[PDB]
């Protein structure tokens, strides 16, 4: 709670780069119908997204993602915040209109609670765990 | 434009006045009533 | 409660200057919720801030105004009122009383007018200035009328001592120490209280003490006043006739100090006012449900206070007004008789410079700071729209001129954004009626415009125009060495993308025929919660735009693509705005030694 | 931070033991000094 | 700063302390033992590069006194450490001087008040931190004198007879004044066995630098602590 | 599981073992009008 | 003491902060009240001669002249005071004459030990 | 209530149960009777005020097995025994 200022003057400094603002940059609507939105839900489908994100290959990772370079995850701070850089810089409410602003790193507390194969214990070890924790609680019958 | 913000500076300044004025004479009833006890015991009284 | 008391000593030296009264006023923290910043840097982290709050008046077509006051307080969290109602036990804390989820409290000082000619209305709305963001600070204004309700609470008090006293004599008898003195020297005091109350009632009765706050504050507001006294008067004399008529006619604490101070061995400032009886002033609203208990010292003859008689009661202000408001059936003075006038006059010396239309002033609008600087915002913001525009229309030569470091690979980006000129003054000019006016209200351009006007028009009666502290530091000779840059984005559609304008250091090569510009940077060692959009070269996807302004309204371009346009719009703003609207502005920020 | 209280509890918890109290409180501003142990006469080991 | 602008004095708790005088190494280790008044130059250590001890003081050990002392300073002289402090608006300092005159203990405040007499009245003035009078009390002692101390108090209860008495029309509380005239302090500290003591000024060359020094001697070390100061 | 019967001054075990006591990750359907009030009511000191 | 005892309404404070410590330790001084001696007899005297020589110095600064302030000669009380001020001037001086000259130190860990002095 | 309660807890085996416990453990001395203590001048039944007397350390009969603690007797010799006692009679399970 007091080293983090290091940390951020380093990510600062480091000159990342973001991508898909659009996704982050969550656009408020008031007083607005459901038409409406679902028309400029449509508008942005056509074309908002620049780059293919990079976050969807999430289906075989467990070896795919440890077995060769992780650039992106060898740079995981300390486990009390988010890790992502994204353009933010919204207020509360942020602006309507998503514009192209300059890059920039944001992070959360600690809600993210999935993060638990690769910087904890595996799969295998969860649900080891789980059936050690409990072993039956009113099984049912196949047929039912 | 100002016509609006002057008139919410307005009752944003008098709801405190208004609600305290308010609130004051709740118990004017039950101030009344014990002021006029004594007259009840000077009638019972007098009766006696 | 500490600072406080410490710096009470100013107020008790003074003498003379009656028209300054401090007294103690406790502001419930229940507000707080909403204000969304950090309790912890609030009271005590990271010092060098040097938070600070002032206060001033604010008067209406009369002129002048209060030189502020230097007070300072501090918040106290974790149950506030456990730690300043029951005295302090740190070495020796335990499970002591029951209260329940308690909060926070401040004190604030306000000056108050006593005198022969008290007075009283509701004209004069209170500024006070927190040293927090500017963007919704969250603060209050109140009028004259809440600061002085004339009431007080001293009947619903007594009982609130009693519940505490009956609590810690069964804290001392619970425990089976000591010598049996005491015991029965409590035991002969709680029987001297009564002969028939403890022999045939009880001598304590915890029945259901539990420490609320139901009916002290609630009802007790005007109970103490002379005719509320004259009338008690008159019922106990008629009930004293009455028994005697029905008679003739049928058909002492000083051993439990020196206990106290031989068990507790200490002292708190809590206690010594806990002897005498306490006066509690509260002012609600509707905005948030909590008090303003107000307390006062009996010791003193201050407001509130009753040592030695009546206390002062602001009066014979009002009977006089609405017999001359009646008179005429008429509410509005101004349209009364000439002998109304002069009596209103006569009575009420500070209203004769209402009558003689001084100073003249649209309706009575004290809280006008707000829209003022709105619109002034927006005529200068109309003002440097139209010079540029203007200056591009009349801009001579075309696409770049001087060199600029731009590279070859990147060039090919470069014109495209100055061949969208009008495109870009187009939604400039559009984006007046669609962004938000609440980003651009508090910013640094109003507060440094505003300093720029203090140059001229120096008080009518003089001054040198000398702050103490927490004042317009960057803007005092020149504007020249601090700059405000913002950068907004090319296309079809501009939106703010900065938060706070970084200061960006410019200087001029080639002392005549083609000038040329070369940013530079220097090295601060007092911070480091520097952006780098300023240090971001002109490539990369090319640039921003930039205009900055000097201490002489002139403002010159620094738009990338060899164009630069230098006007003055420091006489724009005197032909739009006449000097008639820095009335208030004058009457606020003026200070003088 | 504003977690005095909690860390004193916790620390009141995880040190209220029933074997023995050689230290423990360890208040600011203290020194707590070694006890004086026997004479030349002991044996030999090790710690980790 | 922070020790010194917190109007705290430390110098109520020091001590007197012996000068040290030895040269040894070892492997991260150093003792080096400490000499009082004596013969220590007549014991003949034999452990010095000459014969006899080293006796040297800095620079700044003697300040000019002749403008006050133009009279001859027939007699023993004596080394006194002068630690003076100031006292002003949110700023402070210290200043460790070390005094040597032939005058007496007595008379070193005197000297040094009129000596800073130019910021002697600026202290006083800036000290100042942290009204009727009784004329009639000569006219008034012989006759008509009211004097019912006793008779007036223990045979009434007095609650209600105090009405006129006095009032000062004023209110104070605290007057702060030991605390803000003490600017002047000097202690007895080392003694000299000869009179006539003449410093030459020369150059040394030790170490890994060369810095000025001055050379001098017969003097030596010792005395005890006591602080006798004389505020002003 | 948990343990029951210990606490601070406010909330006990539901604040601080429960999780998704919050009324935000919780599911698009209702059925009052209650919802506000329960999150006033539950988060008092947490930004209402 | 004496002003509680005499006041009939004592002040709650009584002792404050005063905890004498060395190199961070404890002392445990004045743990007794109810602990009465003799030797308060000899004190009563000696404080009320010192109060009474303060009212008087800080009452003939105002008696004399108010610089500051913008049958019965009035001279026994003075010669009086002058009088005890010089026999306490000599009461009070308990300047010291031995020295201590401690080696090392004795009680460094455990007080009580061999410890050097010398007659300076 | 005075303070927080004293043994509620029912989640301590062994070192949960040692460590922390030292009232609740100090008046258990021997397995024939134990030991409570309980405010002095205090009658069974009690008046309504509680009184303010010296308490005085009484003693509790042991004529059943209820004081004796749950977390020094594991519940693996309760079911070893029931397992021995369910050898010698008869065992109908499923219908009950």
């Amino acid at each position: 709670l007091l080293d983090v200022e290091a940390t951020l003057v380093a990510l600062r400094q480091q000159h990342l780069d973001r991508q898909c603002y659009f996704g982050v940059y969550v656009a408020e609507g008031t007083e607005d119908t459901l038409d409406v939105q679902m028309g400029r839900f449509m508008e942005t489908w056509a074309d908002m997204m620049p780059h293919h994100p990079h976050w969807v290959n999430e289906h075989l990772t467990i070896l795919q993602f440890i077995a060769p370079s992780n650039p992106r995850l060898r740079f995981e701070l300390n486990p009390a915040f988010d890790f992502f850089v994204a353009p933010g810089d919204v207020d509360l409410p942020g602006p309507q209109r998503p514009p192209e602003a300059m890059p920039t790193v944001n992070a959360t507390l600690r809600i993210i609670n999935g993060n638990i194969p690769v910087p904890l214990c595996p799969i295998s070890f969860r649900d080891c765990r789980g059936t050690q924790l409990g072993l039956g609680r009113h099984t049912m019958t196949p047929a039912t | 434009d100002l016509e609006k913000n002057t008139l919410t500076l307005k009752n944003a300044a008098a709801v405190a006045a208004l609600d305290n004025l308010r609130g004051e004479t709740i118990t004017l009833p039950t101030e009344i009533d014990r002021r006029l006890k004594p007259l009840e015991e000077q009638l019972t009284r007098m009766a006696k | 409660m500490e600072a406080h008391l410490a710096n009470e000593t100013k107020h008790a030296l003074w003498h003379n200057d009656h028209t300054k009264g401090l007294l103690h006023v406790v502001i419930p923290n229940a507000g707080l919720i909403a204000a969304g910043i950090d309790p912890a840097l609030l009271i005590l982290k990271k010092p060098g801030q040097r938070f600070k709050v002032e206060v001033q008046t604010r008067y209406h077509a009369t002129g002048q105004c209060e030189p502020w006051c230097q007070v300072f307080a501090a918040y106290i969290p974790d149950n506030a009122l456990t730690n300043l109602l029951i005295p302090k036990t740190e070495p020796f804390v335990s499970h002591v009383f029951s209260a329940t989820h308690n909060s926070g409290g401040l004190i604030l000082s306000l000056p108050v007018y006593l005198s022969p000619g008290l007075f009283f209305d509701a004209f004069n709305v209170v500024a006070i200035r927190i040293n927090t963001g500017n963007r919704k600070h969250r603060d209050i204004c109140i009028m004259y009328a809440e600061l002085i309700p004339n009431g007080t609470r001293y009947f619903a008090d007594g009982q609130r001592v009693l519940l505490l006293c009956k609590q810690l004599i069964a804290y001392i008898r619970c425990t089976p120490r000591l010598a049996s003195s005491i015991k029965i020297y409590a035991e002969h005091m709680v029987a001297a209280m009564g002969e028939s109350h403890t022999s045939n009632g009880d001598n304590i009765g915890p029945v259901s003490s539990i420490i609320d706050l139901d009916r002290q504050l609630t009802s007790g507001g005007i109970d103490d006043s002379p005719a509320e006294t004259r009338i008690q008067e008159n019922n106990r004399d008629v009930l004293e006739l009455i028994k005697r008529a029905v008679n003739i006619v049928n058909s002492l604490m000083e051993w439990f100090d020196i206990c106290y101070a031989q068990l507790v061995s200490g002292d708190t400032p809590a206690d010594f006012w806990k002897r005498r009886p306490l006066s509690i002033v509260p002012r609600h609203y509707a905005e948030s449900p909590s008090p303003l208990i107000v307390v006062s010292y009996n010791g003193s003859s201050a407001w509130g206070g009753r040592i030695t008689g009546s206390p002062i009661l602001y009066h014979s202000a009002q009977a006089i007004i609405d017999a001359a408001c009646i008179n005429a059936r008429v509410d509005n003075p101004q349209s009364l008789h000439v002998t109304a006038r002069q009596e209103l006059v006569a009575r009420l010396p500070f209203l004769a410079n209402v009558l003689n239309n001084q100073t003249p002033l649209p309706a009575f609008k004290p809280g006008a700071e707000m829209f003022l600087n709105q619109v002034f915002k927006q005529a200068c913001v109309t003002s440097l729209t139209q010079g540029l525009i203007t200056e591009l229309q009349t801009n001579p030569t075309l696409q770049q001129l001087m060199e600029y470091d731009i590279a070859d690979s990147s060039q090919t980006v470069i014109d495209e954004i100055v061949a969208r000129t009008p495109d870009l003054i187009q939604t400039i000019v559009s984006v007046l009626t669609e962004m938000s006016m609440d980003a651009f209200y508090n910013s640094s351009l109003m507060y440094a415009v505003l300093a720029y006007l203090s140059s001229v028009y120096t008080r009518p009666q003089g001054g040198g125009y000398i702050p103490y502290l927490h004042a317009s530091f960057p803007c005092w000779l020149g504007n020249r060495s601090i700059y405000l840059f913002d950068y907004y984005n090319s296309g079809g559609e501009i939106l703010k993308l900065s938060k706070v304008p970084v200061p960006v250091a410019l200087e001029k090569v080639g002392i005549g025929n083609s000038t040329q510009l070369r940013g530079k940077f220097i090295r601060s060692a007092d911070i480091v919660d520097i952006g780098i959009c300023s240090k971001y070269l002109p490539g990369q996807c090319y640039a921003y735009i930039c205009l900055g302004f000097n201490q002489q309204l002139q403002s010159i371009l620094v738009l990338p693509g060899g164009f630069a346009a230098c006007f003055c719009i420091t006489d724009t703003l005197q032909a739009a705005l006449p000097a008639s609207l820095i009335g208030p502005i004058l009457d606020r920020f003026c200070f003088s030694i | 931070m504003l977690h005095d209280n909690v860390t004193e509890s916790l620390r009141r918890i995880t040190a209220s033991g029933g074997r023995l109290n050689p230290t423990e409180p360890l208040p600011i501003f203290g020194g707590l000094r070694p006890a004086t142990s026997a004479g030349i006469a002991r044996g030999q080991a090790s710690v980790c | 700063r922070a020790m010194v602008q917190c109007h705290v004095f430390p110098h109520r708790f020091i001590s007197f302390f012996g000068s040290l005088l030895e040269y040894t190494i070892q492997d991260n280790l150093c003792n080096i033992t400490a000499v009082a008044k004596g013969p220590q130059e007549a014991a003949r250590t034999d452990k010095t590069s000459t014969r006899r001890v080293t006796a040297n003081i800095p620079a700044c050990v003697f300040w000019d006194v002749d403008k006050d002392l133009h009279l001859s300073a027939d007699g023993l002289k004596h080394v006194f450490l002068v630690f003076v402090y100031t006292q002003r608006r949110q700023r402070e300092g210290v200043r460790l001087h070390l005094a040597l005159s032939q005058l007496n203990e007595q008379c070193f405040g005197r000297g040094i008040g009129f000596l800073l007499g130019r910021i002697r009245a600026e202290n006083a003035a800036w000290g100042t931190e942290g009204t009727r009078a009784l004329p009639l009390v000569q006219l008034s002692n012989d006759p008509t004198s009211p004097r019912c101390s006793i008779g007036e108090i223990t045979g009434v209860n007095w609650n209600l007879a105090r009405q006129r008495l006095y009032q000062w029309t004023g209110d104070f509380r605290g007057l702060p004044t030991q605390l803000s005239c003490m600017y002047a302090a000097y202690t007895l500290i080392g003694t000299i066995p000869s009179e006539s003591v003449r410093y030459t000024r020369r150059m040394e060359r030790f170490g890994g630098y060369n810095v000025p020094t001055i050379w001098l001697e017969g003097v030596v070390w010792g005395g005890t602590n006591t602080w006798n100061e004389c505020y002003y | 599981f948990t343990i029951q019967g210990e606490g601070h001054n406010g909330e006990t075990s539901e604040a601080l073992n429960n999780i998704l006591t919050d009324d935000t990750f919780i599911a698009p359907i209702l059925w009052d009008c209650d919802a506000l009030i329960y999150r006033d009511e539950a988060a008092r000191d947490r930004l209402p | 003491r004496t002003a509680a005892g005499a006041q009939i309404l004592p002040h709650e404070v009584l002792r404050g902060a005063d905890v004498i410590c060395y190199n961070g330790r404890r002392y445990e001084l004045e743990t007794n009240l109810q602990h009465r001696d003799g030797s308060d007899a000899a004190i009563r005297t000696l404080v009320l001669n010192l109060m009474f020589s303060i009212n008087e110095g800080c009452l003939l600064l105002l008696a004399l002249i108010p610089t500051l302030l913008v049958r019965f000669p009035i001279y026994e009380t003075i010669s009086s005071w002058i009088s005890t001020s010089s026999r306490l001037g000599d009461t009070l001086g308990t300047r010291a004459i031995l020295r201590v000259c401690v080696f090392d130190g004795p009680s460094t860990v455990h007080p009580g030990d061999r410890t050097a002095v010398i007659q300076v």
